[PDB]
RNA sequence: AAGCUCGUAUCAGUUUUAUGAGGUAAAGCGAAUGAUUAGAGGUUCCGGGGUCGAAAUGACCUUGACCUAUUCUCAAACUUUAAAUAUGUAAGAAGUCCUUGUUACUUAAUUGAACGUGGACAUUUGAAUGAAGAGCUUUUAGUGGGCCAUUUUUGGUAAGC
RNA sequence: GAGAACAGAAAUCUCCAGUAGAACAAAAGGGUAAAAGCCCCCUUGAUUUUGAUUUUCAGUGUGAAUACAAACCAUGAAAGU
RNA sequence: GGUUGCGGCCAUAUCUACCAGAAAGCACCGUUUCCCGUCCGAUCAACUGUAGUUAAGCUGGUAAGAGCCUGACCGAGUAGUGUAGUGGGUGACCAUACGCGAAACUCAGGUGCUGCAAUCU
């Protein structure tokens, strides 16, 4: 018969990264987690208590609970045509804190800044984000520079 | 080593190292990822240690806590400091132990503030008892014992320490079954014996013991005993005064130093050889099939 | 009672090896690969002549094992046994199956049948080393061995110094210098990384550069 | 065909233009067997508005023809007339977006030369019509206008 | 060089193997006991022989290790029947070594025939000050080769204190 | 089907940017495991043979095993590495900053945690493109034999299987 | 690997080396080295209360699991578990 | 700069061989009355800091060293891949078009960085 038990098919997922294996490093429990924190997930195969089912792995969420030695992480899975909210009881060695939001916080902070310093001098500011422009003209040389000239090759073998 | 021993490219390439303060023999991780932690929902609270470690006659104290970029030393006190408090002998006994712990207690209780309220325990009759948390006013400053690598044996001098950062005030968490005089055969203390050794009574006893039975040992160790005239029966006395000095005065005189930061630098780069660079390491192979192979 | 090759040209499957999981599969047809004057030295036998894949195929072990023969019997009679050194560059590692036969087409795994080497497009499956003066008839051996074989490949002439890594002058170069010293039936080159020390023990007579 | 609607291209031979930006220039990526691209000439870009050019206003599709209807709702933005409405497209404004979303996807008729080409649903770099095909987009579309 | 890299003994260590259990073993451990003031370990055998009569776990065998000055009585005590004279064997590469004698008269202790007789396992094992860096719990290192005890080394040491022979080639 | 609450709003089988997840393809095997061709050099108080022999923990040949450095070839249920395509999250008014209330939780501690009161900054307010709008509710039919094409792919010699 | 009476391929003793090549009831795959393996010490948390959550999913049930709350305990110097 | 106690990243920290280490510190090291543990005061416990030593640990340096880390238009725009066609081919397979793009290789460079506290010619 199929078998579809917790774990399976997770062989190498749960797996471990070479020449890394045994005690988990002391930051990883001391870093910090508040509600309202977005973590991404992903197991610790020599954790075996707290482990997030393999669907949640490379799962990011948000906070809703803080306890003794977990979080409460909450996902949106998308049943069928739809989502639904899901919450995860993980224990720290399996969530970190996201980056993903890193350079939105990089940028607001910074959006701040050259906004008064904008408006404290005289207004002209711009601070959306633009895709990448084409290229301008520009004017190439010569000097110290002409064009070598290359032709297709013959067909050779060597072997 | 041995040729049939020794290490292949394939052994050392998929070898692990463990950590470094484990290489080291130094670090329990075991221990220390269980002394650490915190209840994540007391999010930045620390959780401070009281770290005990005997070298080969030093006692350190440092309570300690931690930050992911390292730890951190609120308060340090060492059994070294002992003679501004009137102690010169025997720095490693069990109550330069307790000594040293009752300066850590003191010292960072009075730095902290708990300092008048929260006294523990003046008189010591070794009696079994923690320092309990005053009716309406701060709970006392709580702290871990950081074993380290000690083994656990009852009478074993690191629960000393411990006894003295509790007297001190301190709350310390503790049981009362390692410290010396405890009935293994009923659970059950003898504190005339625990008072003895905060005193040193199975150090004095041992010095009164030899003045009869032995003298051409009793002048071998406690020779320092004779060359300052403190026969036994002082040693609680001076103790019983440390005791007093400590908790009268514990806030921590720096060494006064002599030469700066700078001269130590300096005087200490003379010794140390400096690594090579790629053109001279060049200039050495060049050289040595210049040597070893031309034909001589 | 073997089905005909036809059945298993291409390469249908997965690699299906001999394995804990295959296990009772009958011995390859093809048991040796080298033959001829194989103990030689490098400097022996500088040209070199390959048979070449121009298919992604399996060649049978059987196969495998006729052409071996017909081409070793050519070249030894043709110029001697000590003349020539043959490499079957193939093995024969992929499991064919077979559904052999109540029942009918209800649970049909096969059975081991016998074995197939995998093949790519420009892939070697025999060399040959000798000396140049043997040319045409290193050529014969594999252009015969060549009717023995599904699908089209073609026999080639190497650039290279025997079953060397090297073409012919950069061997030379190498080797009028100092930096080759012989093995069993191959040869070591002097590296310039490691142990200065036991790299001047091994290759004395270089540590001039000159003769 | 997610990408071909957003570029409002519903429907054959009709067509919009585009700025360039590494964010459009993938979605052009994306449908090169199903489209044909260039560089538009002030001509061509010209001849589109003057003759097939609409405006969308409360959706309904309404023929420019008049400068009045332009003002009357890309006046907000400059742009008073026809020409300045060719002006804002070929120079990219600072207000592109509006000003080309106003105009409704062209609609175009198969061209009348033919496509040069037997077959279009090869590059046109293969002998095909798909593809950008740079400054050649104008001899078509001028057909097919 | 030469301070206080000298060359201890570090213990001796005797063995009775006595390819069974009950009383002809415990007489063995008698006689351990008796030689060695220390009460004696017995050991269990491993697996199973039936050609050697044995069964898993059953006491199979006694031993004993003594070290400091008790130790370089019985070495010599025992080197006395062995006549000073061993082997190029016997040595380790390691450097330590060890012997056999039979009949555990031949080194004071009288006779007793509610004993009876038995055979012993010499084995001195050497090394030099601060091996206790191998043993210790905290910052366990090892030895560096210019202290690690050698086969060399140990033969001449016998050969000086003792005045024994090596014997052989 | 009936609608209902709202409406530039909020929406997306799409891109971009930032940040994760993954062990397939390829690749690898003088990297682990497992297979595989070949010699070469070593090592035996020691797997056996053979000559000298009273033997030898003897010497000498020998063929095996092992060792060292090499060589040819492989893996759906091997692997250090590791794609493309797919895939999670984020791109603000439910935002950012200041001041300093509540509690029985929590801290040595008015420490923190959560929830706030008061104050400061508007549409270049925070990427693209689109939007014949967005959101929500109830009730009910038919259906619950499917077949095909390109690509990926299992069994089978194969099949209009 | 090297050493020790009877003792041998295999008994018991020692030392060197040893990234796990072992062991963890059982299929296999994850995982584990001052341990998750081996030896010892003390034990019943394999307990009491009723909810939440993850897998399978209809987002029903059942099985199994996870993190808490309220008890009562075990162990340990303790943090803890 | 050294060293120690506590560390963080966990090999540029590991491994093999050799040499060098002032001062303090660590260390090895002496003892067995006392608590405590052993077949054995080797480990573990206690006492001395007295009687001794840099030999080992430890720290550093050397090596066309093993390993490991980093880089490069080194290999390679190769392999593989998303997309396209009434493209080639009997097939097997293979070119082409708009894109994405490895791994081994080869060559160079490198061999712990660093937080808190105390101490030190
Ligand atoms: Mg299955
Ligand atoms: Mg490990
Ligand atoms: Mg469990
Ligand atoms: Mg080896
Ligand atoms: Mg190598
Ligand atoms: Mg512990
Ligand atoms: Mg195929
Ligand atoms: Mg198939
Ligand atoms: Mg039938
Ligand atoms: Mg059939
Ligand atoms: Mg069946
Ligand atoms: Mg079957
Ligand atoms: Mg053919
Ligand atoms: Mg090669
Ligand atoms: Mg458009
Ligand atoms: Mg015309
Ligand atoms: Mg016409
Ligand atoms: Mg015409
Ligand atoms: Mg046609
Ligand atoms: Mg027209
Ligand atoms: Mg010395
Ligand atoms: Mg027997
Ligand atoms: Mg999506
Ligand atoms: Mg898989
Ligand atoms: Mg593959
Ligand atoms: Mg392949
Ligand atoms: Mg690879
Ligand atoms: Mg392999
Ligand atoms: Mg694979
Ligand atoms: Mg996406
Ligand atoms: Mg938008
Ligand atoms: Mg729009
Ligand atoms: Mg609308
Ligand atoms: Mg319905
Ligand atoms: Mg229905
Ligand atoms: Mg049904
Ligand atoms: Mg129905
Ligand atoms: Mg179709
Ligand atoms: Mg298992
Ligand atoms: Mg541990
Ligand atoms: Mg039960
Ligand atoms: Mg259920
Ligand atoms: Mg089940
Ligand atoms: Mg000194
Ligand atoms: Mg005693
Ligand atoms: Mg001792
Ligand atoms: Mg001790
Ligand atoms: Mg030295
Ligand atoms: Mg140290
Ligand atoms: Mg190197
Ligand atoms: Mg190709
Ligand atoms: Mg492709
Ligand atoms: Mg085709
Ligand atoms: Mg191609």
């Amino acid at each position: 018969g199929k078998s579809h038990g917790y774990r399976s098919r997770t062989r190498y997922m749960f797996q471990r990264d070479f020449r890394k294996h045994g005690a988990v490093h002391l930051s990883t429990y001391l870093k910090v987690y508040k509600v309202g924190d977005i973590v991404d997930i992903k197991a610790n195969g020599s954790i075996q208590k707290g482990m997030p089912h393999k669907f949640y792995q490379g799962k990011t969420g948000v906070v809703y609970n803080v306890t003794k030695s977990s979080v409460g992480v909450i996902i949106n899975k998308m049943v069928g045509n739809r989502y639904l909210e899901k919450r995860l009881n993980l224990r720290v060695e399996h969530i970190k804190h996201s980056k993903c939001r890193q350079e939105f916080l990089e940028r607001v902070k910074a959006n701040a800044a050259k906004r008064a310093e904008a408006k404290a001098q005289g207004v002209a500011v711009q601070l959306k984000r633009q895709p990448a422009q084409p290229r301008e003209s520009r004017i190439v040389s010569t000097e110290g520079n002409v064009p070598q000239t290359l032709a297709p090759v013959p067909y050779e073998t060597f072997i | 080593a041995f040729q049939k021993d020794a290490k292949s490219s394939a052994y050392s390439s998929r070898f692990q190292t463990p950590f470094r303060r484990r290489r080291e023999g130094k670090t329990d991780y075991y221990q220390r990822k269980r002394l650490v932690t915190q209840h994540k929902a007391k999010y930045n609270t620390p959780k401070y240690r009281l770290v005990v470690r005997f070298t080969n006659k030093d006692i350190i104290c440092q309570i300690i806590s931690s930050t992911i970029t390292g730890d951190v030393v609120l308060a340090a006190a060492y059994s070294h400091e002992l003679p501004r408090y009137g102690i010169t002998h025997g720095l490693t006994n069990w109550a330069a132990a307790y000594a040293t712990g009752l300066l850590i207690a003191r010292r960072t209780l009075q730095k902290l503030g708990l300092d008048e309220t929260y006294k523990g325990v003046e008189e010591v009759e070794g009696e079994y008892e923690l320092t309990e948390a005053v009716e309406d006013g701060p709970r006392p400053f709580k702290v871990f014992l950081d074993i380290g690598l000690q083994r656990t044996t009852t009478g074993a001098r690191v629960f000393g320490a411990l006894k003295g950062a509790s007297d001190g005030g301190l709350y310390v968490p503790h049981s009362e079954n390692r410290f010396p005089g405890w009935d293994f055969e009923t659970e059950e203390i003898d504190p005339e014996l625990l008072r003895s050794y905060i005193f040193g009574g199975h150090v004095s006893q041992y010095m009164e013991e030899l003045a009869d039975d032995d003298e051409e040992r009793f002048s071998e160790l406690f020779k320092g005993y004779l060359a300052d005239d403190i026969d036994a029966d002082s040693l609680e006395d001076i103790y019983t005064s440390a005791h007093e000095a400590i908790r009268a005065d514990p806030a921590f005189k720096p060494t006064e130093k002599k030469f700066t930061k700078e001269q130590y630098a300096a005087e200490s780069k003379k010794y140390r050889q400096t690594k090579l660079s790629k053109e001279e390491r060049a200039a050495r192979v060049a050289a040595k099939i210049a040597a070893l192979a031309g034909q001589q | 009672a073997r089905r005909p090759a036809r059945c298993y040209r291409y390469q249908k499957n997965k690699p299906y090896p001999k394995s804990r999981y295959n296990r009772a599969v009958p011995d390859s047809k093809i048991r040796i690969y080298d033959l001829g004057k194989k103990k030689a030295t490098v400097d022996e036998f500088p040209l070199c002549v390959h048979l070449v894949s121009n298919e992604l195929e399996q060649l049978s072990s059987e196969a495998l094992e006729a052409a071996r023969i017909c081409a070793n019997k050519y070249m030894t009679t043709v110029s001697g046994r000590d003349a020539f050194h043959l490499r079957v560059r193939v093995h024969p590692f992929h499991v064919l199956r077979i559904n052999k036969m109540q029942q009918g087409m209800r649970g049909a795994w096969g059975k081991p049948h016998g074995l197939a080497a995998r093949v790519d497009i420009g892939q070697i499956i025999f060399s040959v080393r000798t000396k140049d003066s043997n040319k045409d008839v290193v050529v014969e051996g594999l252009r015969r061995a060549r009717y023995k074989f599904p699908g089209q490949q073609k026999i080639i002439l190497s650039k290279k110094w025997g079953f060397t890594n090297l073409d012919r002058p950069e061997y030379l170069k190498k080797r009028e210098a100092g930096e080759v010293k012989d093995d069993g039936a191959f040869v070591k080159f002097l590296s310039k990384k490691g142990s200065l020390e036991n790299n001047i023990r091994e290759f004395p007579e270089y540590f001039a550069a000159q003769a | 065909r997610k990408v071909l609607q957003l570029l409002r291209l519903t429907r054959i031979n009709s067509g919009t233009f585009v700025k360039v930006t590494k964010a459009t220039l993938e979605l052009l990526k994306l449908i090169e067997p199903y489209v044909a691209y260039g560089y538009p000439s002030y001509s061509t870009i010209r001849q589109l508005v003057y003759k097939r050019g609409f405006g969308k206003i409360n959706k309904q599709r309404v023929p420019l023809s008049d400068n009045a209807i332009i003002e009357a709702n890309l006046g907000k933005y400059g742009i008073l007339s026809i020409d300045d409405l060719i002006h804002e497209i070929i120079t990219v404004g600072p207000h592109f977006k509006q000003a080309n979303n106003f105009l409704w996807p062209f609609k175009l008729s198969n061209p009348s030369g033919g496509w040069g080409v037997p077959r279009k649903f090869k590059h046109f770099i293969q002998g095909g019509s798909f593809g950008n095909r740079e400054e050649f987009i104008n001899k078509l579309v001028k057909s097919m206008n | 060089q030469n301070p206080m890299r000298d060359l201890k003994i570090e213990k001796l260590v005797l063995n009775i193997s006595v390819g069974e259990s009950g009383d002809r073993l415990t007489r063995a451990s008698k006689v351990l006991e008796q030689l060695s003031g220390q009460t004696p370990v017995q050991s269990k055998a491993r697996y199973t022989v039936r050609t050697f009569g044995i069964r898993r776990n059953e006491k199979i065998a006694v031993h004993v290790t003594v070290r400091g000055p008790k130790a370089e009585e019985i070495l010599e005590r025992g080197l006395k029947v062995k006549e000073y004279q061993l082997r190029d064997r016997n040595f380790s590469a390691t450097g330590n070594f060890g012997f056999g004698i039979d009949e555990h008269i031949d080194l004071g202790i009288k006779y007793d025939p509610s004993i009876g007789i038995f055979g012993m396992d010499f084995y001195v094992v050497m090394n030099r000050p601060g091996a206790r860096v191998t043993r210790r719990k905290r910052c366990k290192g090892t030895v560096g080769n210019s202290h690690k005890t050698t086969k060399e080394d140990t033969v001449s040491w016998f050969k000086q204190k003792y005045d024994a022979d090596v014997l052989d080639k």
